[PDB]
């Protein structure tokens, strides 16, 4: 696979190099050509930098990077959203189209954000490749069906045991398992960042995974050096009040990390659900408080 | 199928657990009922501290919402099934808070201190402890706290109230001696005596002066003050008598109402905070304590419960 590199950057995280390595590539193919731009794209909406694809994939692209651009307008614009997915449900209805897998991946990825587990699940279903088992063990795994995901990883396993994508596969359904488990996602987190490189995202599975297990302080350096390289960056500032408190810093430290989220990311659902959770408290008080 | 957070409520009692989970109707009822808490509205703090730790996060794949772990305390015996939250909060954190409230106290910013203890006396619940001996020193922090609270309280007003009249003064000294029962370490108790000394021999209530200067020697006070303190008993003694009769006995047990800081008297009916003992007389019963500022002082409860210990089967 020529497209190894992009694509595998893309994966662990590290967007700005799929990006660069993208451009880098030659087309040596209409299809391949197709991929690349797909990836670079995704590494763009990863970026957040919806504008970029939206303006820069236009109607006369390929239907693969059309799918990419639905997604990305989906993202971009809240007010669309409705509006998208019944467009999806029509054209997924209307239209048996398997073979187009980013197509499904894309689409798969609406529903996700839908909340339409069911839809995006039913969508992965159709697509082979391995990042729909990827995707779909994902699902699975939010779905907490462990013994769903289980499956789904052992057949990505027996296809490609030491893909990239079976592996963070494998460290996923590795957290949720626990016990023992959680030392061996930690290796695989692990030896990623080493070969590939660290990125925030591999950092903070490491994080995750010394927090799963008692070792709070063992967390701290990761979280710190991924703080470093991007402060607002949301899971590296969530992750940072729970170690926070374990650590026994001030108070004002973690509302400080709290604070600093809600700069970055007003949207992000961790503050949303933070938000709801002191108004059904105030709620509460009502309800127990006594009349006057 | 069942979501962690879930899991941890089926699977314990304690009211952190609850709100790690971030079931706060669940956690809610739970310190109403072993505990009085009526009135959460000072809880939201901690609440909402607590919540943000219970849960982390990863991400699986780019551009997909992130996923959520949750630690569990037992992570390593824990399956899916007995998971069980991380702690968090222990009380060696709260005792270790207990020390700067001691050190307000000594400087004299009360006000301050009455929110430190107060702050700690309401954590306490929070906590998930190890061992019997560990809970018994929960309970024994708790009393600190609310000894300190209502003490402090008492004198807060004390000063306030006017010293004009007789009856106002007479009213002084009383509560100055009230302060004087409160269980405090010495270094306060002292501070505390050292006041009540100077306000009843000005009373000229001479003979119970005596008895708190004699007291106040014993804590061994530094030397300066001892040496003042012996100045003052050798007046006393010179006319050992109390001019006014006061609505204190020194012998008789007390229990000092928290709202009216008036006396009790040993089998005196008593309303009495279920959370922090604080005592009230039976008029306030109903109310929400001065105190604990939480709870129903007359709410009969289940009992403080820190530790899977408690539940027995």
């Amino acid at each position: 696979d020529e497209l190894f590199d992009v694509k595998n950057a893309f994966y662990i995280g590290s967007y700005q190099q799929c990006i660069n390595e993208a451009q880098r590539v030659k087309l040596s193919s209409p299809e391949r050509e197709v991929e690349r731009d797909v990836f670079l794209y995704r590494a763009y909406l990863a970026q957040r930098k919806y504008g970029v694809v939206l303006d820069e994939i236009k109607p006369s692209s390929a239907p693969e990077l059309q799918a990419v651009r639905m997604f990305a307008e989906y993202l971009a614009s809240e007010n669309q959203r409705d509006s998208i997915v019944l467009e999806l449900d029509r054209e997924m209805s209307r239209s048996v189209d398997v073979t187009n897998t980013t197509f499904l991946l894309m689409a798969a990825s609406i529903y996700f954000h839908d909340q339409n587990p069911d839809a995006a699940l039913r969508t992965l279903h159709q697509g082979d490749g391995l990042e729909c088992m990827a995707m779909t063990i994902q699902i699975l795994l939010k779905l907490d069906r462990l013994d769903l995901a289980r499956k789904e990883l052992k057949k990505m396993q027996d296809q490609d045991e030491d893909a990239t994508l079976t592996q963070l596969a494998t460290a996923w359904v590795n957290l949720a398992v626990g016990g023992e488990k959680l030392q061996e996602a930690y290796y695989i987190f692990q030896e990623l960042a080493d070969k590939c490189s660290p990125t925030l995202l591999l950092l903070n599975g490491q994080a995750a995974c010394h927090s799963a297990q008692g070792r709070w302080e063992t967390a701290e350096g990761v979280l710190q050096e991924a703080l470093d390289k991007d402060s607002g960056h949301p899971e590296t500032l969530i992750n940072l009040i729970v170690l926070s408190q374990h650590l026994g810093k001030p108070p004002e430290v973690t509302n400080r990390y709290l604070s600093q989220l809600k700069d970055a990311h007003r949207a992000h659902p961790f503050i949303k659900e933070y938000q709801a959770k002191e108004n059904d408290f105030d709620r509460l008080a009502m309800q127990y408080a006594p009349s006057a | 199928g069942t979501s962690p957070t879930q899991i941890w409520c089926n699977n314990s009692q304690l009211p952190v657990d609850h709100i790690l989970a971030g079931s706060f109707e669940t956690a809610m009822r739970l310190l109403h009922d072993q505990v009085g808490v009526i009135q959460f509205g000072p809880y939201k703090q901690l609440f909402l501290q607590t919540y943000a730790r219970g849960r982390t996060t990863y991400q699986a794949l780019p551009c997909l919402p992130s996923m959520y772990s949750y630690p569990n305390r037992n992570w390593k015996d824990a399956g899916l099934k007995n998971g069980v939250p991380a702690v968090g909060l222990k009380l060696n954190d709260l005792i270790q808070r207990l020390q700067l409230c001691y050190q307000l106290t000594t400087v004299g910013k009360f006000e301050e201190a009455v929110e430190k203890f107060r702050s700690i006396l309401l954590s306490v619940p929070l906590l998930v402890v190890d061992n019997k001996q560990e809970i018994a020193e929960a309970q024994q922090l708790i009393t600190i706290c609310r000894e300190y609270i209502v003490g402090l309280c008492m004198e807060i007003e004390r000063k306030k109230l006017p010293k004009e009249t007789l009856d106002q003064q007479k009213r002084i000294c009383e509560m100055a001696a009230y302060f004087t029962h409160s269980n405090l370490q010495p270094v306060h108790m002292i501070l505390v005596l050292r006041t009540a000394l100077n306000l009843f021999f000005k009373l000229k209530n001479f003979k119970t002066a005596a008895t708190f200067a004699r007291r106040l020697l014993e804590l061994g006070p530094k030397p300066e003050v001892a040496q003042q303190t012996r100045k003052i008993l050798s007046a006393c003694e010179k006319n050992p008598t109390d001019a006014c009769q006061l609505n204190y006995d020194m012998h008789n047990p007390f229990d000092i109402c928290a709202a009216s800081y008036r006396p009790i008297y040993r089998g005196k009916p008593v309303e009495k905070c279920p959370l922090s003992g604080a005592c009230y007389s039976p008029e306030f019963k109903g109310q929400i304590c001065r105190v604990t500022t939480v709870t129903e002082i007359g709410k009969d409860v289940i009992g403080l419960r820190i530790s899977p210990l408690q539940f027995r089967l």
